[PDB]
């Protein structure tokens, strides 16, 4: 005799998936059928079973109302349907069926079935509090059975847009606001249903940054921008002025030191000084964005883009330097500034530097005009998880214990969840932030912004590292 | 000389016997035992289960009726012992027993009589 | 006068005579035979020397000095070797120090005693001072250890025997040790009350349930005889309850010379004391348990055959495994009235009847029915005809009815049949050894009127088997409720096989087909055997325009010796119901089942006993058995293993084993599940007595 | 008149993990031919049928199912007492034991069973586990885990304790009758032991030779006599708060001057015990300080570093610190390492244990080479992780195999060292993993300038005198030379 299983394989929590045990060599319509299941390492336990004629059946206590096993006699075949799957559910499941030897005393198993029932699969950038989002995980894990696992992929905002087109990739996807129009455009995102009383909760201005369409397409977070981040030891009154950092920086060299180390590989750190003199991205109306008028081959682009050269020239500055460069330079108190938004602090700390949050340099006499970042939360449109997701997003982040535990770890700037940010208000750091975010404008959320984006990066480290001159740099960006 | 015959013993098989006798032409005097006469020492029946089904349930019983005899001639020990035995069955679905108990009755009739017409089958045949 | 055989003897008168060279003394019905002796004329004592060979009516004795007193016997030998026999069995003993107490009373000590020969005897009691008695027969027999083999297998300070044929109370009999999901052990304590009476409680343990108190009592006196088992058990350790029980009663009273009163009484806790710890019986008999309570009557002497009883009947149906039972009903009161009486030639015989049927799940309703035949007879040398002229008169009233069901009903049937058959009697077409071949063909005419009795509930009815002999009935649903219209002319043909020497049946044929006024079926059959040997029984139901056939049956059996038997049978059938599915509706499926039995001496020695019932609809057993009986010389081993593996539900299964026991003279033998493969002689001992035998003399 | 009880439990069981004893229930007047008793085991807090059962007369015994070749219930009607002899006996047996006292009952291969007249009075079979004797300041806890598998092995319970005063308790208490079977402790000790006679020599096997050291073979051995086993060489290490001090001091005399800054600060910059004479005997071993002159072996008691004038300047420059409040006579080694944890202290002059519990504080802390001291670096003494067997108490056998192979093993050396670290090892193996981490190589080289103090119970007296001493140097009642002068003579 021998029976075989079939339809084992992957699908997400909340899907379905009928399995069926297509049995031959002898009269299955007399014989009970048994429906079991080993995890992988762990101890083989009952499922459900099913009578001779499908009239009667009994379930395990903890697979009621999730599971109905169904039997047909005409293929010898039963079928075992599942619905609302969870973490847990995985299992190899075996077909068995006992007394059918020549003594009503042998016992036959069949070669199983593998269904794997993934966990919830977070996607965030490795700057930010991973660790302390896996905390909101193991509550919602606790609290429901399914496991979430929080991931920091290399390039995530250029991965997410990959593998959400091939049909998988994560449940829920966090990036700054900027990148979800074009994510939203090639429909790779769920529309998000959050009723009033929720969205009450969040300051309005989060919520028209997740807005695409007249539609909410992401959940918003936190608010970020830029800051002049000083050691008050080296430097007890940080310069006012980017034009007095040379001076600065000849002093510190004395002491074998220097003034200013920040990341020049990403364009969002050196977009504050290019944007103080008049450059911008795109402009017109804040709905209009007229992608026509481009504002990169202007003369207050050119003129920040300059001095950031001239920096790099006169070696107060090395156009390497990258965000791992100026982070390890500040924390050993190697340079006296470093520019970053709030999730840097917190090695900052544990570095044991004294330091302060400031004011962004002035250019020309201008305010530095940061990129203000909403960190937001869409879920995949290929992520069928949605309604857990959802609960996740609300529940469990969106509450001051849930986004507590992701700013112990990394703080998130000032948070777009009221209740708690009237607690984090009090500090001088996020005064800091929301005053350089005030100077600063939002990013547009426009599919042309990773164009934007790229073409901006290139011109950038062409300019520093010699490669183009500033006037031919931000021509090609413009371009 | 054995047309006439005398019975005594065993109360079950006492109007089949005269019956089957009677239909021979054969006259049952009382105390009368200078012809040959005839003694059963008892009448042994019992039932039990036959075939059951697939799932326990009982399907048909078996009914036996053994009856021992023994020809006495005036005396105990001389003669011959004779000891026929005869069986049915009978069909016991599950619940009608309301009318099986009552169908085992004439069930155990017709084995009786057909018993008592072996058992003149086998008394007449010696008469040669 | 008591002779001696010595040639010479010192002695002068009276005083001594001593006698040498393997003397005599006559003492007429009791040799002896001795080395030497002398004599001391104080008490009137005798010494009989070294060897002191002693043989007298069936007991050697072989002892030391044997100090005899003579006056009334009190002797006190040593080394004793006592082997006394009687007719039928015997007893051994290898004492110490033999004594003698009077008459019939011994104080035999250290001792090592068995009812088997000599040799390496497989088993003996060893033990001291074993004071048997014949004014009361309890012999004693302290610190006594059980052998068997080479080791012992037991231990008491202080036991009895029973030394004669008494009703010992108060000895423990035997033990019951056995099963498959404990090793569930029984050890019953009989104690006799009174010579009438006599209660026997049995403690036991089931090893997975608890702890049972199956006892019982079985009185007795002029008029009424009862026994009345039961069974009881605190809280059960797999299944849940908590106290389960069962009861029984027979209670065969008599009032005067006509009226009895029995009781027949059973009843169980819940709805699976059945099938979790009984036999394999328990499927017959057994899912609907009786309840009865009957009176009679009888005589009126002349021109009469009165017969009566009040019968109040309500059975008890037990579930199946999840509570599926269909309950029928139940029968309150029956004032049961039947006659017989001959006048002449014609056979007048009339009946009457009451019941009232009590239910819940269907309607409740007395009715009433008279059937008053007559039944003439004319058989004048060779062939029979008998008519009938009955009149079948029943009425019904119904309450509480839920539906459609008339509140009062009554119908009259006049029944008609003709019922008459000749006989041929024939030798030229004989086959065997001088046989003598008897065919006898008959018929039978049955006319019933035709009504609409289909609204009327069916209270009992219910319909008969199929067969040869249901041609020859006027009735096919053997009941009360349905009586079918019939105008038939069942036609048969039968023809028996005597033999020529005596009138034992060898074999009998037979088929018929009953008419209509038309065949629509075919009935035969055929039994028989050629003496021990080559026996065959068969049947078929056949049925034509139709299909093939409906419920056809094989038979065989054949016994080389009074053992080695080879039993086999098969069965089909067509539309069986098997397990009654959840709503009533029986489970409708078809049979085809073949059981195989033997019992053949596998060695000189060892004896096999094998069941096998398998099932072709579903290919698996039904029930199969394998056991093992052996033999010896003293009856040292008597083991039978006996092994079952049953079914109980539609899929649960139990398996079981069984052990048996036997030594000779002291056991019994009957302890078996039920009444298996038709002969299943037992292949050891006796052992009638079941303790200490019977007798005991000098 | 069959009322009367006489089964006293007479006789009694006095052994250790394992042994055996006979033990008797009395009884007088009574015949005994029909009237036999069982052996009960009584656990404290529970009542049950016993490991033995004999029957009179015939005298079958049954036994029990639970022991097997263990205990043969042996008849003695010449005494009127019945005796059970032990064998093979462990602490899970530890129980009071009692008698059946019945009178009537069957018996069968399955079991006696009777159940009558439990008249047994009950005497308690005193069996102690296994025992171990040290003062754990290097946890026993890493060591104890080695033993429980060996204990599990052995099928027999463990017996150890955290104390203080070991080093005073086992050579003179136990004499008493005290001091259980096993000790890794100080060799000076070791003599002690040896002198109370409760220590034995230890055989190593040639295989365990090879793999152990020759110099912690030397240390170990005692009057040319190998009476002990080296788990491990112990030499205190110089250890600094990570968060305090980015790189410590590599200059003693620097240590004060920047003890000077810490005391603007409020934090002193060094926190150790100076009562402990092995505690400051780095400084005194800098300055030519030595515990005995001439060959090892000879240990010439005449020539003593106390006696030197180097080791009194080395003790001074210690007292110049005392003065400075540098360093504070009240505080004490449990303060300084609950300081250290605290980060009061920035650096800390502390025995290898000492680490695993920064460790558990995971307060962030490097270990470095001690500090040298005029152009000479510090040297701690070194102590050996000597092992020993107690021959009074009976299950004495099971030491000298665990010494061999339990205690001493490369994985069991880490054992003991995350439980509380033991500094560099005798075994090559754990040796050479040790050199690649920094906290016990920096020991390791603290070892090699470090000289192993003489296991000689002269010696034990000495490092008394000098103990009391350095109590007198820290408080300042008496001048750190005159101390010193005390000390020698």
């Amino acid at each position: 005799v021998q029976l075989v299983e079939s339809g084992g394989g992957l699908v997400q929590p909340g899907g379905s998936l009928r399995l069926s045990c297509a049995a031959s060599g002898f009269p299955v319509k007399y014989e009970h059928m048994y429906w079991y299941r080993q995890a992988p390492g762990k101890e083989r336990e009952w499922v459900a079973a099913i009578n001779s004629a499908g009239n009667e059946t009994h379930y395990a206590d903890s697979v009621k109302g999730r599971f109905t096993i169904s039997r047909d006699n005409a293929k010898n075949t039963v079928y075992l349907q599942m619905n609302s799957l969870k973490p847990e559910d995985t299992a190899v499941y075996y077909c068995n069926v006992k007394d059918i030897g020549w003594w009503a005393a042998y016992d036959y198993w069949g070669q199983g079935t593998q269904v794997t029932v993934p966990p919830l699969v977070i996607w965030i950038n490795g700057d930010k509090g991973y660790n302390g989002l896996a905390e909101v995980g193991k509550k919602f894990e606790k609290d429901t059975g399914i496991k979430v696992t929080v991931e920091h992929p290399d390039k995530l905002e250029e991965k997410f847009p990959q593998v959400a087109a091939t049909g998988d990739g994560p449940d829920i996807i966090f990036w700054a606001h900027d990148r979800f129009g074009g994510y939203a455009q090639s429909g790779l995102l769920a529309e998000i249903t959050p009723d009033k009383a929720f969205q009450d909760k969040l300051y309005p201005f989060t919520w028209d940054a997740v807005r695409y369409n007249g539609k909410l397409i992401a959940y918003p977070i936190a608010v970020e921008a830029l800051s002049l981040i000083y050691n008050k030891d080296l430097l007890p009154n940080p310069p006012k002025t980017w034009e007095e950092i040379p001076a600065l920086d000849k002093e510190l060299k004395a002491k074998g030191k220097s003034a200013l180390m920040f990341n020049l590989q990403e364009p969002y750190f050196t977009w504050p000084l290019i944007a103080a003199d008049g450059g911008y991205a795109f402009k017109y109306e804040n709905g209009k964005y007229d992608i026509k008028d481009v504002g990169v081959d202007n003369a207050g682009a050119k003129a920040g883009l300059t001095f950031l050269v001239d920096l790099i020239k006169n070696k107060h500055m090395n156009a390497d330097t990258d965000y791992s460069i100026a982070e390890a330079a500040f924390n050993k108190g190697e340079t006296a500034m470093t520019i970053n938004g709030p999730w840097a602090w917190s090695n900052i700390d544990t570095s044991k530097v004294n330091y302060g949050v400031t004011v962004l340099p002035t250019f020309k006499g201008q305010p530095s005009k940061p990129f203000v970042g909403v960190l937001s939360a869409g879920i995949n449109a290929a992520s069928p998880n949605k309604e857990l997701a959802k609960e996740f997003l609300e529940n469990y982040l969106l509450t001051d214990e849930g986004l507590e535990a992701v700013n112990k770890d990394k703080p998130l700037g000032a948070v777009a969840l009221k209740s708690y940010e009237e607690e984090l208000a009090k500090d001088p750091r996020i005064a800091a932030t929301m005053e350089n975010a005030q100077k600063g404008e939002i990013m547009p959320n426009i599919p042309q912004m990773s164009a934007f984006w790229y073409a901006v990066r290139t011109a950038v480290i062409n300019a520093a590292s010699g490669r183009q001159t500033v006037d031919e740099a931000l021509k090609d960006a413009q371009t | 000389t054995y047309r006439s015959w005398h019975i005594e013993g065993g109360q079950a098989l006492q109007f089949p016997l005269e019956t089957a006798l009677y239909q021979a032409s054969g006259r049952v005097d009382d105390a009368a035992g200078a012809q040959m006469t005839l003694r059963i020492d008892s009448v042994s029946q019992n039932k039990e289960t036959y075939t059951v089904t697939r799932a326990a349930v009982i399907n048909e019983y078996l009914l036996i009726l053994t009856v021992e005899a023994q020809v006495l001639k005036r005396g105990e020990p001389v003669g011959k012992p004779m000891t026929v035995s005869v069986r049915r069955i009978l069909d016991y679905a599950d619940n009608e027993i309301l009318g099986k108990q009552e169908e085992e009755e004439t069930l155990w009739a017709e084995m009786r009589q057909d018993v008592a017409e072996q058992i003149v089958r086998r008394l007449t045949f010696l008469k040669a | 006068y008591t002779r001696i055989v010595a040639d010479r003897m010192e002695g002068q008168s009276k005083v001594k005579v001593r006698a040498e060279g393997s003397v005599i003394i006559e003492r007429d019905g009791a040799v002896l035979n001795t080395d030497w002796a002398d004599y001391d004329q104080s008490g009137d004592t005798v010494t009989v020397g070294d060897r002191f060979a002693l043989q007298q009516d069936g007991t050697l004795i072989r002892g030391e000095t044997l100090t005899y007193n003579l006056d009334q016997q009190t002797g006190e030998a040593h080394n004793v070797r006592m082997e006394t026999e009687q007719g039928g069995r015997r007893l051994q003993s290898v004492s110490r120090t033999a004594e003698m107490l009077g008459e019939g009373r011994y104080k035999l000590t250290e001792t090592q005693f068995n009812t088997c020969s000599a040799g390496d005897a497989g088993w003996y009691v060893k033990a001291a001072s074993v004071e048997a008695d014949r004014g009361k027969g309890i012999g004693v027999a302290k610190h006594a250890a059980f052998v068997f083999g080479g080791v012992p297998l037991f231990y008491t300070p202080w036991a009895d025997f029973p030394l004669d044929g008494n009703r010992k109370s108060g000895l423990l009999v035997p033990s019951v040790s056995a099963g498959s999901d404990g090793v569930s052990l029984s050890v019953p304590y009989y104690f006799n009350l009174a010579p009438n009476f006599d209660a026997t409680f049995a403690p036991g343990i089931i090893g997975e349930r608890g702890a049972t108190f199956d006892g019982q009592i079985r009185y007795l006196r002029p008029d009424y005889s009862g026994q009345t088992d039961l069974t009881w058990l605190p809280h059960d350790k797999k299944s849940g309850r908590n106290n389960r029980y069962q009861a029984k009663w027979q209670h065969r009273h008599d009032i005067s010379d006509t009226l009895q009163a029995g009781v027949d009484f059973n009843q169980v806790s819940d709805s699976g004391y059945y099938r979790d710890f009984y036999g394999g019986e328990e499927i017959a008999g057994n899912v609907n348990l009786n309840r009865r309570v009957w009176l009679d009557y009888g005589g009126r002497a002349a021109g009469g055959s009165l017969n009566a009883g009040l019968s109040v009947q309500k059975y008890q149906t037990l579930a199946n495994q999840s509570g599926y039972k269909d309950e029928p009903y139940a029968i309150m009161p029956r004032l049961s009235a039947d006659w017989h009486k001959n006048a002449g030639r014609a056979q007048i015989g009339v009946s009457a009847q009451f019941t009232r049927f009590s239910h819940d799940g269907r309607q409740d309703g007395s009715r009433l029915v008279v059937y008053p035949g007559i039944k003439w007879d004319f058989s004048n040398s060779w062939g029979y005809v008998r008519p009938k002229l009955g009149l079948h008169a029943t009425y019904y009233s119904l309450d509480s009815f839920g539906g459609k069901a008339s509140r009062s009903v009554g119908r009259v049937l006049p029944v008609v049949n003709i019922d008459g058959g000749t006989t041929f009697e024939r030798n030229t077409r004989l086959f065997g050894g001088g046989v003598v071949q008897t065919i006898e063909p008959r018929l039978f005419y049955n006319y019933i009127p035709a009504k609409s009795q289909n609204d009327l509930p069916n209270f009992d009815s219910s319909e008969s088997s199929f067969g040869y002999g249901q041609l020859f009935r006027e009735n096919l649903y053997y009941g009360n409720d349905r009586i079918n219209a019939a105008n038939s002319l069942s036609t048969a043909v039968q023809s028996r096989i005597l033999d020529g020497a005596t009138g034992e049946e060898r074999f009998r044929a037979g088929i018929g087909q009953k008419f209509y006024f038309s065949r629509s079926d075919w009935v035969a059959f055929a039994s028989g055997g050629i003496g021990g040997r080559f026996t065959l029984d068969s049947s078929i139901h056949y049925n034509q325009n139709d299909k093939r056939a409906e419920h056809y049956a094989v038979g065989a059996g054949y016994r080389p010796a009074p053992g080695k038997v080879l039993n086999a049978r098969y069965k089909y059938g067509r539309n069986e119901k098997i397990y009654l599915q959840a709503d009533g509706s029986y489970f409708y499926d078809k049979l085809s089942q073949l059981d195989l039995s033997a019992q053949w001496p596998l060695t000189r020695n060892l004896s096999a006993v094998v069941r096998y019932n398998y099932g072709f609809e579903a290919k698996k057993p039904i029930e199969m058995l394998a056991g093992a009986e052996y033999k010896s010389s003293c009856g040292c081993w008597g083991a039978g293993v006996y092994a079952q593996r049953y079914v109980t539900g539609e899929n649960t299964y139990k398996n079981a084993v069984f052990f048996s026991l036997q030594l000779k003279d002291l056991s019994s033998v009957g302890r078996n599940p039920a009444g298996r493969m038709d002969v299943a002689v037992p292949g050891y001992i006796p052992a009638h007595s079941l303790s200490a035998g019977r007798n005991k003399r000098p």
